[PDB]
This record gives C-alpha cells, structure tokens and sequence, in this order.
C-alpha cells in the first residue's frame, strides 16, 4: 500500500536519534528517513514499528508531520517529509530566538490543531514535547516522533519527563497515559513558549522531579510568564497543567480558546508614538 | 564641506548601511545650508535623528527600568544611576541639536502649511523626548514648551488637511501620547484620539490603516 | 468509513472559485470542492469516487493534500488550506516579480510532484499554472485531480485550458493521447510561462486557429521569448519536455535530476553561517 | 575602575544594547592582565562580536552598492570613499581585538579550553579582515588566519571531546574560512561533515545544558553543509 522498495531511496547524512536513527534521504525530492540499525530485528521491535506505521497511516493532517511510506527490505524504516528548520525545543532553548507573541500564538495555534486532529482519531501521541514538535520554514508546525503513540482501543501496549502528567510519574497504575496527559504535555509546551525556559528550572537534579510532580509537591512556577502572554493564554496553561485528570479540558476547547484569542490582537504592550 | 547633493547621496548610503549617526550628520550639515528642504530631504532628516534618538531611548527606558530592581545593593544603583545619566546626557544633546535646527531653519523656511506644521510637530516630539527623562524644576518650562508648539501644529492641522492625511493622523497621535504619558489627562488624550479616528474612518493608501491601527491600540490600551 | 469525514463536523465558509471551492473549518482551516447538486448522476459519482481514489494514494509536500471525503450533504473533497493565489495569478495577473532562483525552485518543486505522481502510475491530464498553488509564496503545491487517473489498460473517459494540451491530445487521433508525455508537455508549458512571463501563442490575431495548427504542428512555442537570464539548461528542458512527438520527450525522474543539478550550480543568495554569540 | 565594576556595567551596556560601551569595559577589563573567567570571556566576545558586525553589515551593504553603480560616477566614487569608510573602522575594530589577543589573552591561557578559544577568535577577526583586504596585506592576513585556526584545530582534536561547544564552533568557522575566504568548497564540507558526524555519534551522551550548547553550533553546521551541497 505505502511500501517503498528497496534501493529507490538515496539515505545521506545522519541526522539524529528518534524514539531508531533518523537521516536524510532523496525520494522525489527531500525526505526524512527514521531506520533501525540492525540486522534482524526482534518480535517487540517489529510489532512497535508496523504499530507506528498503523497510527501513521491513519494521520493527515497539515500540521502532522506528513508520513509519506515505509521500507522492510534492507531496514526497516519509517519516511516523512523533510523540515527545513529545527524543532521548537532548538529555537526555545538552545539559540533562544527572540520570537513575538504573534508567533508564540501562532506555533501554539498548530500544536493544538495538530493534536485536536489526533484526538478526534482517537490517537493518544504520549511522548508530546518540544523536541517532538519541528518547525517547517521557520512557520509551519509539525507534531513527529509516533513512536509512543497508539490508537485508543482499551488495550494497553508498552528521559524526556517534563512533560509528564503526575498520574503518569507515579505510575499508580498500568494505564495511565491518555488524553489529559496529552493535554498536559500540551500545558508543558506552553509553559515552555510563554517562559522561554524549562519548568522546574531550579530544581538542578532529574530524579527528584519525578517524586515532587507525583505527590503534587511541586508544580510549573507560573510566576515566569512574560508579562505580554495573552492572560488568557495563561489561564489555558494552567487548565491543561492541572493535577488531577479529570478537571483538564478537552483539545476541542483548548483549540477553540487559542481560536478566539488568535484573533485578538494587541500589539500594544505600552502605548505607542507614531513611528517612521 | 561638500554639496548638497553629495551629502544627500551619503546621507542615503549612511541609511541603506543602517548608519544613522552618519545620516543625522549629513542632514544636519545639509539643513545648516540654508535652503528648504525637499519631502525626500526633509524624509531622510526625520529617520535619522528619530533613529539616532530613540536608540537612546530604548536603553534610557531598559536603564532606569533596571534602576528601578536595585533592592539592598547602592554601588549597584550608583553604576544604573551613572550610566542613566550619560544616557541622559546623550538624549539632551541630540534633541537640543534637533530643536536648535527646528528654530533657525526648517519652521521660517516652512513655504507651506504642512511643512510647518510637520516641523512644529517634531519640535513637540523631541521636546517630548526631553520631558521624558527630565528632572523636575526645569520639567514643567519643557512641557509647556512641547504642548505649546504641539498645539501651535494643532491649530493648523485640522484647518487646511483632510481627515486622511497622515501628518496630522500622527500628530494626533503624538499629542494624544503627550497629554497621557508626559501629563495626567487622561479624558483628553482619549477624546482627541477617539475624535481623530472617527473623524479619519469617516472620510498614505497604506500608511493610514497603520496610523489608525495605533490609534485603536492606543485606545484600547488607555481604556 | 476510511477517509469519510461525518456531516456536521465542517463548517463551510465563503465561495471562493471544478466544483464550487470552498473555505471551511475542520480543525483549522480546509479547502473543500463541493458539487452543488441534491443527488449525484452515475457519472458523477464514478468521477466522485475515481477522484478520491486517486488521492488516497497522494502523500506527498509538493502535492495538495487530501484530507479526506464527504458524501451526506452532497459530495465533497476536503484539503489542507493554502494562503496564496494560483501560479497562474501571480504570474499573469498580478505580475508577482520573482527572482530566477525561485523560478527555478517552483520548477524543481513542479517537478518533484509529477515525479512521484508518475512513480504511483498517476497522469494528471489537467496540469497547468491555474492547478499549482502557493502555499506562502514559499511551497508548491499540484491540485484539482479531477481528471487524473491510475493508468490501466481499460481507463474509462478538457473544456477550454488548451495550451498545456499536448499536440497529440488535441488530435485524439492516437490511441490513448493522455499520457505520461501529455503531462511532461504540460509542464514544459509550465516553465515556458515561468521563464517568458506570458502566456503561449500571446502575439497571435486568430484564436480557433491555434488550436489547429498546434494540432498539424504548424504552432509550437516561440522560445525566443525566454528572459535573457534563464539558464541555458532549463530553456533546453523545455524543449525537450514540448518536442512535437511524444516519445522524443524525457521522463520526470530526469527532469526532476536535471533541474535538482541546475539548482547547485546557480550562485548561492544568503551567506555562510558562523558561530552567533552566546 | 575596580574589575567587577567593569563587568557589571559591560553587562548593563549589553542590556542596553550599546555594544561599543560594553567592548570599552571589557577591553578595560582584559587590559588589567588577569586571567578572564567564562563569564568574563564571553562578554568579551559577545561585545567585539556585535561591534564588528555591525561594521560586516553595513561594509557588505555598501560594497554591494559600489559594485551595482555603473553609469554614475560620482556616485560610485562615494559608495567607494564610504566603503573604505567603514573598512577603517573595520580594520581598526580588528586591530584592537587581535592586539587584545597577542599582547594578554594568550599568554595566560593556562587550559587548553582557553587557548583553543582565543586562537579562534583570533582566527576569526583576521576571517573578518580578510574579507575586506585587498591584494598586498591579503595574502599575509589570510595565512595568519589558517594559521591560528590550524593550531585551535589541532589542540581541540588533541585535548576537546567532538561534542565541546568551543570545538564545534571552532569548526563551523573554520568550515566557514574555507568557503568564503580560500573559496574552496571541498575542503570546508569535508571539515564541516566530519566535525559533525563525529559529534552525532556522542551526542547521546550529554547532559541537557551541554546538549543545548553542542546542538546550536551542530544545527549551524547541518545548515552550511545542506547550503553549499544546494
């Protein structure tokens, strides 16, 4: 059906790691290419990646990173369309582009297209992290990285953990993962784009985080927003970043919120002389 | 100590290299000839001691900001202190330079109303300037001095310029940001720039979407 | 129930131009191309459905992505939304002035779409500037498949876009005069309105003639029209893409390799990238 | 005068923005004779950096303007005058810097972490003279360029990890010297890939913070090699 045989795809340099290695390929025109280093690879490795290719398959979506097909010959490997640019946790953290809350709005606008779309599948993406979100033309998000994603059918199959929900910390039990810690994820990220820094800033080590955020001891100092986020945009966060499940919103809302504030505009922080 | 025209032909090489020291220079020699300015010239003045001036304005307004969170710490507020007050004196000097060729020959040379007005409307904005950071006791002789010729611009404005005209849309705009920021009248600014943008709604294609676009910004914010 | 989109999820907007093209809302924006009429005719509904077949097999940048279909109200194609006017728009009736550069990008771009549209066995038949959109005046984008098929040995059935029509297809004397050719003399119709700036056969008195004579051959394009700072290998390309006789034109695998070769050896616009201060 | 004084009011120039300001400090600061810290350091660079890029911009600009003038030529005589202008002001930016360098930086780089960072910094502002030296100085401040960064180069490979920020910067400008300065592509997409596949491979085995300094120069670089392979 979207199998791509093998020696059509001309891999070239080696790009990275994914949840697999990812390179760059041609394939009538740029493409992105995930494969698995090995030989044979085993029952559980197999199963992950014909699961992924499952969820992939059922994805199209303008600000899902678009799956384009996927090979077994040689390796098996997951191919996507090639993203000029660099992911949104590059661009926040690490060479802190100074961006305007217009395009703060905006980015946030997408992710919360991209991940309604997921929903309204039923499609629960379980690893949602800037790292996981890429930036096409410096304009265009696009949510990658299904490789913890599934369908949501009542079955459960199974160091990036800031933005994990406390239920899915404390691992109280075997399923904890669903739409609230999509959502909250989601809440993570726009913490991430209102601050321009990481929660839990302070607090240096890794594993104590996790103990904190599952008692519900500690929670994102929303104290760092930038004084020019929308204060609705705020309130949203702190909706979707909410400790227990069940008073998060739904991607609907969370969607139609970002909707109504997108429109409103004030370029205004302070008043404004007229200029050249 | 060249023409003219050698002068304006730096002055737009000094812009296009985003030099505006240079720029302000060279307009500040070409107006010390003598001879009306040009809407090019007069254009390239504008943007080169508005560029020279609010970069000293945007670290002036960072500078005291941050003099402001020195909390238990004096050498700390004595340095924010001292390099506010070099800042300051950079600011008074441009705008005395701008003032000082406002008076002796751009407003005598002023044919038409507009240049006139365009000219007395700058020597509101860079007394504006000067209010801003100024002291106290000469604080209240540069304010009457900016709403003076403010007004005196004012006057003119709306009895020879179409509600459209972008030179007085923007004088509306700075008067209005001069009675709310440099004095306390809120009622007033607010009534001049609701009257001035209903007025301009009522009856440059591009430029006034953007002056009343900061006139609906500015109400906003003030409300 | 694979692609079916339920009624009531899309809220259709405003009329903006195949079938009556729409704005819409779907989580986000969408295009949606609906027939306006209360049940579809046989004919309707086999072009309806080859259409959406056609699609489903489309997943690539430089092609319009389908998003999905909707048959409860009236029948509908659903797409990504894309900001910006038709190639055609920008090109001859706006006069956008773009640089050789990214001339040679939308050609190369063009050219990526109908390579993997042919490596899926897919001939478009209606590929013209009108069908390429912009997505930011940065992407592009082939769309209106309503007339593109799989090609099979028994594939089942213009109106008046006739310059991207090749010779043979005004003839239809041939056998089967869609082809992938067809589609390649299209394309070098294409690059002939991104390199001259006009439309073919402009300076031209008689119009119903035309027709006939790029039928007998007397009528190919005037080249000479071509800006002086087109590269001489992509005025070769179109050349090559719109010779009169089908099997003297090339593939899109090398069109595709020889425009991504020019490409390289065009001077670079931005500078070097060194390390920014910390 | 006290040293820290200077820092702290270079730190509030560089918020205010006014670079020349800050460069003023910590040319004081550097001319005291004492080792910088990081901090120290980094102001440095980050003050004569915006200093002189500035200068870059605007040289660039109006080089651009000369050579684009053809019928005037009065005009071109003062884009020409202007051009040397500014490449005054460049050259003597340069000067400064490459004297702060010779005259204190490098004798008291005790670690080779400093010692490959103020040979590529001086590598960097003879790349910056060289791009506006023309035919008698050129070769000279060309060759003292290749050679600063080829001693940086062989300490970072001797004693820096392929994932250290200082070495991946090291080899994105160096990469750079080669395409834009010995116009040979060859040679700086060879350096630039193999700097960063190298990196790559370790780069599983950092810390977030190293990860974020490593990742903004390899970005840079998988930039450069997909702009001169295009």
């Amino acid at each position: 059906d979207w199998e791509i045989p093998d020696g059509q795809i001309t891999v070239g340099q080696r790009i990275g790691s994914g949840s697999g290695t990812v390179y760059k390929g041609k394939w009538h025109g740029d493409v992105a290419v995930k494969m698995l280093n090995v030989t044979a690879p085993t029952p559980q490795q197999l199963q992950a990646f014909k699961n992924e290719v499952g969820v992939l398959r059922k994805t199209r979506h303008v600000n899902i990173l678009l799956f384009m097909g996927y090979s077994t010959k040689p390796q098996l490997a997951i191919v996507t369309q090639w993203c000029e640019g660099s992911s949104l946790y590059h661009h926040l953290h690490a060479s802190e582009t100074k961006f305007e809350m217009k395009k703060l709005i905006d980015i946030a606008r997408q992710t919360a297209r991209g991940m309604d779309y997921l929903h309204a599948k039923s499609i629960i993406h379980r690893d949602l992290k800037s790292n996981n979100i890429f930036l096409h033309e410096d304009n265009t998000v696009k949510i990658g990285d299904f490789g913890l994603a599934t369908v949501k059918s009542r079955w459960s199959g199974s160091g990036s953990i800031l933005w994990m929900a406390p239920e899915v910390i404390r691992m109280q039990d075997s399923n904890p993962y669903s739409f609230q810690s999509d959502v909250y994820a989601f809440g993570i990220v726009l913490y991430e784009l209102m601050t321009g820094q990481l929660p839990y800033s302070n607090i240096n080590n890794r594993d104590q985080i996790i103990e904190m955020v599952g008692r519900g001891s500690l929670s994102p100092d929303l104290s760092k927003v930038r004084s020019n986020c929308p204060k609705r945009m705020k309130r949203l966060m702190a909706e979707c970043l909410k400790k227990k499940r069940d008073e998060r919103p739904s991607f609907p809302r969370i969607l139609a919120e970002i909707e109504e504030l997108a429109r409103e505009l004030p370029k205004i922080h302070r008043s404004a002389s007229e200029p050249s | 100590s060249m023409d003219k025209n050698e002068l304006v032909q730096k002055a737009k090489l000094a812009e296009q290299a985003e030099r505006y020291d240079d720029m302000a220079a060279c307009m500040k020699s070409v107006t010390e000839q003598g001879a009306e300015l040009s809407n090019e010239e007069r254009n390239l003045l504008s943007v080169a001691y508005k560029n020279v001036v609010g970069a000293r304005r945007s670290s002036w307004r960072v500078v005291s900001s941050i003099e402001q969170k020195t909390e238990g710490a004096e050498k700390k507020q004595q340095m924010a202190r001292e390099y506010r007050e070099k800042i300051e004196t950079e600011l008074r000097d441009i705008c005395n330079d701008v003032l000082s060729l406002l008076e002796k020959f751009l407003i005598p040379n002023a044919s038409q109303a507009e240049s006139k007005v365009f000219y007395l409307k700058m020597k509101g904005d860079y007394y504006r300037y000067l209010a801003e950071v100024a002291a106290g006791d000469d604080k209240k002789g540069i304010v009457d001095q900016s709403q003076q010729a403010y007004q005196e611009a004012f006057e003119i404005s709306k009895k020879e310029m179409q509600p459209t005209h972008p030179i007085r849309l923007g004088l509306a705009l700075n008067f209005s940001v001069f009675y709310y920021e440099i004095l306390n009248s809120p009622e007033k600014a607010c009534s001049l720039a609701k009257t001035a943008f209903d007025e301009a709604i009522a009856e440059s294609y591009k430029d006034s979407t953007l002056i009343m676009q900061l006139l609906r910004d500015n109400l906003t914010l003030w409300t």
